[PDB]
């Protein structure tokens, strides 16, 4: 049931290539591996992982129907950060970054969506 | 592994 829209294709080729390549991108590239972390209380704080790879497959392959689930699950993977992790934590501050980029290149994107 | 607290010790993917 997905689709390629304005917004999407611009989230995807915009805003995805900047945070993609951020020297800060690589937590967030896959998966929180929790066994391999030692967070054994993560899955019980977090019940939607949620990570940048998985949102690019997502783009890259359609998954989407329209550009705002695409925004809900970069605030699910930022919230995510913010809520497990303590406010000093050095992975709080690589969050907080790549949000401002994120909010950044999201400025420029068309305000309405329509199918291409 | 990487620490969360520490994890700008790390320059990239650790694993």
């Amino acid at each position: 049931p997905g689709r390629v829209t304005n917004q999407l294709q611009y989230l995807h080729k915009v805003v995805m290539k900047a945070l993609w390549k951020h020297q800060f991108a690589w937590p967030f590239r896959q998966p929180v591996d929790a066994v391999k972390l030692g967070l054994p209380d993560y899955h019980k704080i977090i019940k939607q992982p949620m990570d940048m790879g998985t949102i690019k497959r997502r783009l890259e392959n359609n998954y989407y129907w329209a550009a705002s689930e695409c925004m809900q699950d970069f605030n699910t993977m930022f919230t995510n950060c913010y809520i497990y992790n303590k406010p000093t934590d050095d992975i709080v501050l690589m969050a907080q970054t790549l949000e401002k980029i994120f909010l950044q290149k999201v400025a420029s994107m068309p305000q309405e969506e329509q199918e291409l | 592994w990487y620490s969360k607290k520490y994890a700008k010790w790390w320059t990239v993917y650790p694993c």
